[PDB]
């Protein structure tokens, strides 16, 4: 699959992180690491994936 | 509606769905509809009010069990995650109806808990047909003189 | 219920099993069959994904045909499964491609 | 709650068989039954179940 | 997605200068058969992806991403945390012992 991923990172930006603070029920700051080659966010329903 | 709310009973009154807390009774979302929400919270709220309704509804006054019992769901639990769909059931179970579930094989460990039987569909060029399925618990023991 | 998705079943990898059981017996073989050689922890699903196979290929099924199985869970508990009655074979199988 | 069946096909009509011929994209005749203690229809997309 | 990718495709270029596409309620109504030709689609015209899912079809993204963010709800504060896919293997291993 790497193959493929040659382009991301190369060729054009791609989202890395992403920073929080007091945003819905995220009290206090967070951070989330998104890898180049793609991320899944999960959890149970209605948690802050929105 | 300016003589209906003068003349019709169904419109002397407004309706509001609301959310009670079990140990204090305090209400905590006096929820008038389903704006905002997460989705899937969006889900099991409409579908705990519809059962409700179709409950009211199909029950004549004064009877516990409707004497049509049947519900159809498409694209059950599509977007709730099991800890909601379970709960969703439970309440189905509660109002007394009988549950046909539909599914694009998700969720199928859920399904797996609350069902006992399955129809597979599936198409080939411009057919289509289906099978049927079943299944069931052998109660008696699950080891005789082990741990259970 | 994060775990148990988590230990979902992985489908392709049933087809392979199933394609290599296939090709070892080299016969007509019913659900039962296969799910006593290649028991399942997804008991449900994988019956769903073996008819799904057996009408991809068009290997039809007789529903009104009966045929019956076992199985078990890891906390002991036991169930017993009613089933169609089907054969599949290697070479439809083989025949038609996967995705 | 599954054993909560009991009071359903006793106290109320619950469906059990369906009958098809020619409808949709089920061609000639077709049955599917019903259990009384609930049932799920399952398959890919586009199969038919809607 | 291709009239994004299209979009997102500098004047006398053939790939994105922007390339992260959201997908929330990414699988919600698609079976395997076409969520595998959906993120075939999704990596041809060049776009990294992000999905979201309810813990719905687990295995498949396994199968197309290297990192999953987990997160969890706990009376009206919600946490966040960013695992690799092998982390959260050995993390279940350790729930193995159960
Ligand atoms: N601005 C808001 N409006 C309505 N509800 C909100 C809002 N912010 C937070 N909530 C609460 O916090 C969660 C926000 O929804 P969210 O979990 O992100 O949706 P989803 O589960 O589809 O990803 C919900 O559980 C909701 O109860
Ligand atoms: N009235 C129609 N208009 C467009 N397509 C239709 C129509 N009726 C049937 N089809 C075809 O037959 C199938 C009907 O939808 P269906 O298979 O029941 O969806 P699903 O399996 O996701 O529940 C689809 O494969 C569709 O392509
Ligand atoms: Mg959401």
């Amino acid at each position: 699959m790497n193959q493929v991923s040659g382009l991301a990172g190369k060729e054009s930006f791609i989202l890395t992180r992403i920073e929080l603070f007091n945003w819905g029920g995220f009290h206090g700051l967070h951070q989330a690491a998104i890898h180049q080659d793609g991320t899944a966010v999960i959890g149970p329903t209605g948690s802050g994936k929105t | 509606l300016g003589a209906k709310a003068l003349l019709d009973p169904r419109f002397r009154l407004e309706f509001a769905v609301s959310v009670m807390d079990r140990q204090s009774g305090n209400v905590i979302e006096s929820r008038t509809g389903s704006q905002g929400g997460s989705g899937g919270e969006k889900e099991i709220i409409a579908s705990y009010v519809l059962t409700a309704s179709l409950s009211y509804a199909l029950c004549p006054a004064g009877s516990r069990y409707p004497l049509f019992g049947t519900i159809i769901l498409d694209e059950a639990f599509s977007r709730s995650s099991h800890a909601v769909a379970g709960r969703i059931i439970a309440a189905l179970r509660e109002f007394g109806l009988h549950a046909v579930f539909i599914t694009p094989n998700k969720e199928m460990r859920l399904l797996r808990d609350h069902t006992r039987s399955a129809i597979v569909v599936h198409r080939r060029g411009q057919n289509s047909n289906m099978a049927s399925l079943s299944w069931e618990e052998l109660e008696r023991h699950y080891q005789r003189r082990g741990n259970a | 219920d994060f775990w148990d998705a988590f230990n979902g079943l992985d489908r392709e990898v049933l087809i392979q099993q199933t394609l290599q059981l296939l090709a070892k017996e080299n016969r007509p073989v019913g659900l039962a069959e296969l799910a006593e050689l290649l028991p399942p922890a997804h008991d449900l699903e994988t019956f769903a994904v073996w008819i799904g196979m057996a009408r991809e290929a068009g290997i039809e099924v007789i529903d009104s045909q009966r045929e019956f199985a076992e199985l078990s869970d890891g906390e002991g508990r036991r169930w017993r499964f009613n089933l169609p009655t089907t054969g599949l074979e290697s070479q439809a199988l083989m025949d038609i491609d996967w995705e």
